[PDB]
């Protein structure tokens, strides 16, 4: 085919975005289940690593 | 025929489809604000 | 030598392209792609191929 | 073969309707064999129409 | 506070309280979570598969 | 109009396919088709590790 | 190969052209059996779908 | 009448006797047959193939 991509080309861009907000939810909730389990044991003072 | 009636032309709506989305959603960048690296 | 006296060629130019990045504005994008890409529009014609 | 009027626009649906399929004394089956059934109408000089 | 809402499935039915800066700065340590974007390229190649 | 009698409703989108091969002995194509709209109620259809 | 085939390249369209006439001789003659059936079966009259 | 030839090894020791329009007009059912022909596509792509 020698036209070119159609609008749908774009398309690979708007998935990609929605892509984006899908991981923000879900660092946002794995990140959740971390803080979670550091503030369950015995983690109540600033340091690294933790 | 005695009775023509229209079985095959009809309307046409022709029904739209636009779709978008940004860099990322109000959720997402309130809480992970972007930073072009 | 081969001659072709009266016959309709259509040559294909292909995808004049190199398979390299391009940067893309992500920043707001929408897409709306409309019926020609099926043409079952002009009226439907597939039932309206006879109008009379 | 007829585009699918309703669904998807890719569907190409066959209807095959005839009343016009012939069985006479003349044909055979796919063994090549003119028999049974096909023999009888040979002999009634009938044919079927399926 | 501030109330932000999503449709995502992943978050169904969860209310989290999260801090952020009253004024948002460019790549704020103070932000809850920073996303850290590099430009997306689309490539555009025929490619031979199997 | 009455020369028409009726409509026909097209209906456009962008439809979300797995990468699948087809199969040998397979009833259907097991490739899990779904409108691109579904992704902004789930987007997890979209997710690929 | 900086030189593409001048002219061998139309032995393309000469093959497909030849066949374009085979393809005319087997329908006739396909046509033919399919109408010797037609005719030798009981149909002497205009009918759709023989 | 009119005499038309080929060399067809498919069309041997046959002769068939078909009507057409003698003024041949574009597209006109009174044909004998028609040849509808469209176009031959060319294309070229450096193909890694196996």
């Amino acid at each position: 085919t020698d036209e070119g991509p159609g609008e749908v080309v774009k398309a690979l861009t708007v998935n990609t975005n929605i892509r984006n907000s899908n991981n923000a939810v879900k660092r946002m909730l794995n990140y959740l289940a971390q803080l979670r389990e550091v503030v369950h044991n015995g983690y109540n003072r600033p340091k690294f690593g933790i | 025929n005695y009775n023509e009636k229209s079985q095959r032309d009809f309307r046409v709506v022709t029904i739209g489809y636009n779709l978008a989305a940004s860099r990322q959603d109000e959720f997402a960048e309130r809480i992970y604000p972007t930073t072009v690296i | 030598t081969n001659v072709v006296t009266n016959t309709p060629i259509d040559v294909c130019k292909g995808p004049d392209v190199d398979g390299t990045a391009d940067k893309i504005n992500d920043k707001k994008i929408h897409v709306s792609q409309g019926l020609k890409e099926f043409q079952v529009a002009k009226g439907d014609r597939v039932e309206n191929e006879i109008t009379e | 073969f007829q585009p699918d009027l309703v669904g998807d626009t890719r569907n190409a649906v066959i209807r095959f309707d005839s009343d016009d399929l012939v069985v006479s004394g003349d044909t055979t089956f796919i063994d090549g064999s003119a028999d049974g059934v096909i023999n009888d109408l040979k002999t009634a000089k009938l044919s079927l129409r399926l | 506070y501030d109330i932000v809402s999503t449709n995502n499935q992943l978050f169904d039915g969860k209310l989290v309280v999260i801090p952020t800066r009253a004024v948002q700065q460019e790549n704020d340590i103070l932000s809850w979570g920073q996303f850290f974007y590099v430009s997306t390229v689309i490539a555009d190649l025929p490619i031979t598969r199997g | 109009n009455p020369i028409e009698g009726g409509v026909v409703q097209v209906l456009p989108y962008i439809a979300v396919m797995k990468d699948v091969y087809h199969e040998v002995s397979g009833v259907k194509m097991d490739n899990e088709e779904v409108n691109m709209v579904e992704a902004y109620r789930d987007p997890s259809i979209l997710d690929d590790e």
